[PDB]
């Protein structure tokens, strides 16, 4: 697990959950029930820079926008 | 200390201590980046109270 996820420089934090990795990917999942998604913007919310989180790490958060307007 | 509040539901589960302060902020209304960008002086208020 990890406490935060960096994207373009910025600290995300889940909404709700907890970030947890299966070995090769990194999901945001609730707390008393395994079940996983993928991280996006919509699940997440943006709070400093990642200079002050300890033990933050790398990983892409989606933004579902983009690939709407290909 | 290493299980927080799991070990009285059923089996204990283990999570880091840090994550652990943050979960407990959130019960009180705090948000989470409060804790995590002010952990050393929290660290040190605890230790001296
Ligand atoms: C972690 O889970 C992922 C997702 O299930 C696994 O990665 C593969 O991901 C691709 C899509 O990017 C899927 O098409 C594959 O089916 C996935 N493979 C498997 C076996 O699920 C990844 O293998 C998992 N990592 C570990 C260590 O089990
Ligand atoms: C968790 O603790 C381990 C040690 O038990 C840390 O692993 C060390 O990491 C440093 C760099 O930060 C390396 O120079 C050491 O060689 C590592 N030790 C061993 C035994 O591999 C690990 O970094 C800690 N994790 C966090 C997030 O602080
Ligand atoms: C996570 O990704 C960031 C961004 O790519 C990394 O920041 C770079 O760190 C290297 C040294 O490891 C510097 O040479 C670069 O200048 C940094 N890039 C920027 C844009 O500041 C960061 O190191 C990565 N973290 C880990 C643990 O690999
Ligand atoms: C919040 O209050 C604490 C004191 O309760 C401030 O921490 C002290 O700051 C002074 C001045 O820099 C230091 O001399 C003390 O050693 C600090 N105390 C501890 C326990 O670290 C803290 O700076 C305040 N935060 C803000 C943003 O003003």
């Amino acid at each position: 697990t990890a406490p935060a996820i960096c994207h373009d420089g910025k600290a995300h934090f889940p909404r709700e959950g907890v970030f947890v990795s299966n070995g090769t990917h990194w999901f945001v999942t609730q707390r008393n029930f395994y079940e996983p998604q993928i991280i996006t913007t919509d699940n997440t919310f943006v709070s400093g820079n990642c200079d002050v989180v300890i033990g933050i790490v790398n990983n892409t958060v989606y933004d579902p926008l983009q690939p709407e307007l290909d | 200390i290493t299980s927080g509040w799991t070990f009285g539901a059923g089996p204990a589960l283990q999570i880091p201590f840090p994550m652990q302060m943050a979960y407990r902020f959130n019960g009180i209304g705090v948000t989470q980046n409060v804790l995590y960008e002010n952990q050393k002086l929290i660290a040190n208020q605890f230790n001296s109270a």
